[PDB]
RNA sequence: GCAGUCAAGCGUUCAUAGCGACAUUGCUUUUUGAUUCUUCGAUGUCGGCUCUUCCUAUCAUACCGAAGCAGAAUUCGGUAAGCGUUGGAUUGUUCACCCACUAAUAGGGAACGUGAGCUGGGUUUAGACCGUCGUGAGACAGGUUAGUUUUACCCUACUGAU
RNA sequence: AGAACUGGCGAUGCGGGAUGAACCGAACGUAGAGUUAAGGUGCCGGAAUACACGCUCAUCAGACACCACAAAAGGUGUUAG
């Protein structure tokens, strides 16, 4: 109903620097650098001091305020991302065949291989994004463990390996086999 | 594998389909997000296995 | 060909429309074989199916028996006298045209064959190579 | 002819996997009627053959969702007309009915596409036969047999050529 | 297809509805000036890309009587009650 005034608070712990200028928003942390462009949804960023930074919305309609409170997340998840990082989780799952998953190089391209899923003659591979690790952690039986700083890269990445490893052809309730996301976390 | 299978259930199983164009929804879903059944809410649970 | 053909055949120069009629090489009782369909053929407006040497056809006994008459049933060439190229250039042909009763899978319902049989249709069916004498 | 809404019930339990009574809202002009506006100083009339293009209410092929989807097979639905959709016996047939191959043998439109493109078996001139009807001449959307298919050199369109 | 009252077309141009026998405005000797009707003023096109308060975003939006079509039933789309 184009409402007067909305606001939304953004907090900043003691290692992280913020720089906004024409909705360009830089966060630079213990864990490294993080960029965004942001020049879509128009707000206006202003800052209280040091540890506090508000974002409006001025004659806003109920759309217009609904994106509001998402700048105020992507902000915080960059915060975040230098700080604590992210690590997602994901486990195989398999009845028969057992699923093989390595590192592999092809090209300077840093990709990763999926052998005999459901006992396929056919090799799948999943490129890594750029500032995304890939770690199998040990005394866990077939856990593969994502890191890096943007959430949404490593949870894209992980989303790649889960798709790559859909059945066709074939009952799904039956047959479960697949690499699936276990966990959601930070690195800290 | 009951700690494995309930992982892999929970991407496969543990849904809701739409009474009018079969859409795949998330299980506590109030309407279809589909347009070509205008977000109707009539919707069902995914069956289960046997 | 159908089911229980061992392999591939490479093109062999179609010379058996519908229709025609071909003699009889086993000792079946039969005299001669009808052919009214090709397995494995394709569509084309106004076109004959048409079989080669090697293919398994659905023919009707016209002459023989009384039991093997008035039925359909699979047959497969053995002979053919429209002349062919090999793959390694020789064009060849055989004096007559023969073929062989046999069951959907490839089985011979005789025993036996007179006559020379080409070198393709035997390697295809390996019931047709025991049963035959002299190949090529 | 095709598609919705409602849900008493069918479905071992279970309205809506797949179906669905009693009612009710539409769409289509590939059926047949209703009408009589155009044409009787004439727009060549059934079917087939040949050839091009268009529609999607999709038979097959590509990728998917759903199931009372274990596998195999099948069923319901979505985006999709890009690409295919046949060979024969009987019938003038459209239609129909069988045999067979096939990934499949989906439904339609274009003056019920297409006769100065063909063909002329049917219908629908004059000859002739039969049955029933009529005193009779003759009648029969009943059966049967024989029965002339004309013209482009003009304009445009199209295909090639200066 | 067939009646009732009135107004029209037929017998009628002119401005408007892109286009149209019947609708809207208005009925006609030859000319000049001024003002209007119905309908219009982004460009085609003569005339404000005027003013003011709201509503609507459609991967088939909508856009002006006669008139060149759309319904039942639905949507935590958005708005007001
Ligand atoms: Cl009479
Ligand atoms: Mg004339
Ligand atoms: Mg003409
Ligand atoms: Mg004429
Ligand atoms: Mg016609
Ligand atoms: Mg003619
Ligand atoms: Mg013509
Ligand atoms: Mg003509
Ligand atoms: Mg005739
Ligand atoms: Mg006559
Ligand atoms: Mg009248
Ligand atoms: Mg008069
Ligand atoms: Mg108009
Ligand atoms: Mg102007
Ligand atoms: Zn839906």
């Amino acid at each position: 109903m184009k409402y007067i005034q909305t606001e939304q608070q953004i907090e900043v712990p003691e290692g992280v620097t913020v720089s906004i200028k024409s909705r360009i928003v830089k966060v630079v942390g213990p864990r490294g650098t993080l960029t965004k462009n942001l020049k879509h949804i128009d707000v206006t960023f202003t800052k209280v001091n040091n540890q506090l930074i508000k974002v409006a919305v001025h004659n806003g309609g109920r759309k217009h305020v609904a994106a509001l409170r998402t700048v105020k997340s992507l902000v915080d998840n960059m915060i975040t991302g230098v700080t604590k990082g992210y690590k997602y989780k994901m486990r195989y799952v398999y009845a028969h065949f057992p699923i093989n998953v390595n590192i592999v190089e092809k090209d300077g391209a840093k990709f990763i291989e999926v052998r005999n899923f459901l006992g396929d003659k056919k090799i799948r591979n999943v490129p890594v994004r750029d500032g995304v690790t890939i770690e199998f952690s040990t005394n866990v039986k077939d856990e593969i463990v994502l890191s890096g700083n943007s959430v949404e890269d490593v949870s894209q990445n992980a989303a790649d390996l889960q798709q790559i490893c859909r059945v066709r052809n074939k009952d799904i309730r039956k047959f479960l086999d697949g690499i699936y996301v276990s966990h959601k976390g930070f690195i800290t | 594998e009951p700690s494995l299978k309930a992982l892999a259930s929970k991407y496969n199983c543990d849904k809701s389909v739409c009474r009018k164009c079969y859409a795949r929804l998330p299980p506590r879903a109030t309407n279809c997000r589909k347009r070509k059944c205008g977000h109707t809410n009539q919707l069902r649970p995914k069956k289960k296995l046997k | 060909s159908g089911n229980g053909a061992q392999g591939t055949k490479f093109r062999i120069s179609l010379g058996l429309p519908v229709g025609a009629i071909m003699n009889c090489a086993d000792n079946s009782g039969a005299r001669n074989l009808y052919i009214i369909a090709v397995k494995g053929s394709g569509s084309r407006l106004n076109r004959l199916p048409a079989a080669s040497l090697g293919d398994m056809v659905m023919a009707t006994v016209k002459k023989g028996k009384p039991e093997l008459r008035k039925k359909v049933m699979p047959a497969i060439v053995v002979r053919q006298a429209k002349s062919w190229r090999r793959r390694d250039g020789v064009f060849l042909y055989f004096e007559d045209n023969a073929g062989v009763i046999a069951n959907p899978k490839g089985e011979m319902k005789g025993s036996a064959i007179t006559g020379p049989v080409g070198k393709e249709c035997a390697d295809l069916w390996p019931r047709v190579a025991s049963n035959s004498g002299v190949v090529v």
